[PDB]
């Protein structure tokens, strides 16, 4: 999966 | 701002925030992106899929694709770049080629582990070696019948606990196969535990703690001779009525979010499960009751040499050494059936394996009589904490506040009575007086670091109110040292 | 790697 943080 | 960037949702920029952290998902088919924690998806889940897929796409679209099975010798068993590497302990390899040579580990010595028949002579064996005061080696109680330790009538299994508990009940859940622990509700463990027949990854809670539900707390208790000698028992203790009340005019109330929650796990794992060689935190003993399955637990004395072996293991890098090959032979195999009790000591190293799907209660305290090792085992954490980061809470909860507490509360009025009147309290305390020796010099340890570098974070316990403590202590021990001079 | 018993206390 693609993910990102913030 | 940017409608893209927007959940989900939700429908929202800045999530509110079990922790959403700050975290997104992003659809590969509608390409829309979604705050985890609106995701739908269970923390278990987050690295599982190859392709998502959100719900609204599933309906025309199809479920999630999971990463195929690359390598399932490790814990990144999805990583093609990683298939020419090692066998990871325990990785699906590792486990399903352990359980082959598994019963060839040398059974325990009588000075290891005492097999007991039931409640009963456990209590007559364990009074011979001096009882909780010189608790050194393990027990397993084979019919809990003496042991004063309430437990489910059989019949009683997961979906009992699932109806108790709450099918939203999220715990802690070890992913076998990784490695690792995730978040997972209650029910979606239960329809994964139901279906035998597939099961691509198994899992393995140790850490459904249910202390503070009122209806569970009531059915799995532990045994007495544990609820005696609960250092947490005794700081909480369950009172009502004027023993509360007398409880709160003396300083001793001690709020229920300060409590360390560890006396009463529910612990349910799949058959194939593995569990790799630690010591329970804090050093604490544990008592462990096979409600439903069968475990078998490797196990090693905690001597120093098999500390210092156990440390350098814990430290090192390395993922595809069995602790047990390295440990000079100092692992043994002792198996627990259906209906079967465990009483560890502290320190003890253990790893487990599943056979079979289980339902188990157990519990982890802390008491006087495994003072020393208890410190010992905090040594020992504190030792491999300066080297690998790792999260608060896989160690036990508020050590150091429970003693700062212990102490205050219970020891030093214990040590200021025997002062106002006689009285050596070797006579009828010498237990109670060489553990305040081997606490105090501990907190001594503590108050010095506490100096040289400052408090920790926020709260609890303010420097002074420590210094305080220990003064008043440090007084206390003077004066039964001059009385045990005198006499 | 982090397979253990777990709390968080509190
Ligand atoms: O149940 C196993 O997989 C692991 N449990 C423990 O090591 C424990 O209860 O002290
Ligand atoms: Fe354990
Ligand atoms: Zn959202
Ligand atoms: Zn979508």
């Amino acid at each position: 999966a693609r993910t990102k943080q913030t | 701002p940017k409608e893209s960037d927007r959940c989900g949702g939700c429908g929202k920029f800045t999530h509110e925030d079990k922790k959403n952290d700050f975290q997104w998902i992003g659809c590969d088919s509608c390409q829309t992106w979604y705050h985890f924690l609106c995701s739908g998806l269970e923390q278990f889940e987050y690295y599982l899929y190859e392709k998502f897929f959100c719900p609204k796409c599933v309906p025309h679209t199809g479920h999630s694709i999971r990463y195929k099975v690359v390598a399932p010798h490790r814990y990144r068993w999805y990583s093609p770049n990683e298939k020419h590497l090692g066998i990871e302990v325990g990785s699906k390899t590792w486990i399903e080629d352990f359980i082959t040579r598994e019963n060839t580990v040398p059974s325990p010595t009588d000075d290891e582990v005492c097999i007991v028949e039931d409640g009963y002579e456990f209590r007559r064996e364990f009074e011979k070696l001096g009882g909780a005061d010189n608790w050194g080696k393990v027990f397993m109680v084979k019919d809990m019948d003496g042991l004063n330790m309430t437990m489910p009538k059989p019949g009683f299994d997961l979906e009992d606990v699932v109806k108790i508990m709450g099918s939203d009940y999220e715990v802690d859940t070890i992913d076998v196969y990784n490695q690792s622990t995730y978040s997972m509700k209650l029910d979606t463990f239960r329809k994964l535990f139901r279906d035998t027949k597939n099961r691509p990854l198994l899992y393995n809670f140790l850490s459904l703690e249910f202390s503070d539900n009122n209806e569970m707390k009531e059915i799995a208790k532990p045994p007495r001779f544990v609820q005696e000698i609960s250092m947490v028992n005794r700081l909480w203790p369950d009172v009502s009525g004027a023993e509360y009340i007398k409880l709160l005019q003396r300083e001793e109330y001690l709020p229920e979010d300060q409590r360390p929650k560890v006396e009463q796990f529910c612990l349910a794992g799949m058959a194939g499960s593995y569990t790799d060689f630690h010591v329970d935190f804090g050093g604490s003993s544990v008592y462990y009751h096979i409600l439903k399955g069968e475990k078998i637990f490797y196990i090693a004395a905690p001597t120093e040499q098999n500390f210092a072996a156990y440390q350098a293991h814990e430290t090192s890098p390395d993922t595809t050494t069995w602790f047990g090959d390295i440990a000079n032979g100092a692992v043994k195999r002792v198996v627990i059936k259906e209906g079967q009790t465990l009483l560890i000591p502290a320190g003890w190293i253990h790893a487990v394996l599943t056979p079979v799907d289980s339902l188990v209660f157990g519990g982890n305290f802390l008491h006087l009589g495994n003072l020393e090792m208890q410190m010992r085992v905090y040594h020992l954490e504190n030792a491999i904490r300066k080297e690998i980061r790792s999260e608060e809470k896989f160690y036990f909860p508020n050590f150091e506040l429970l003693h700062w507490m212990y102490m205050r509360n219970v020891l030093l009025e214990k040590i200021t009575e025997a002062n106002q009147e006689g009285s050596d309290m070797r006579e009828q305390e010498k237990n109670i007086w060489t553990a305040s020796q081997i606490m105090k010099a501990e907190m001594e340890r503590w108050m010095d670091r506490e100096l040289r570098l400052g408090p920790e974070k926020n709260a609890i316990l303010p420097t002074d109110d420590k210094n305080k403590i220990m003064i008043s202590v440090r007084k206390q021990i003077e004066i039964q040292t001059k009385i045990q001079n005198a006499k």
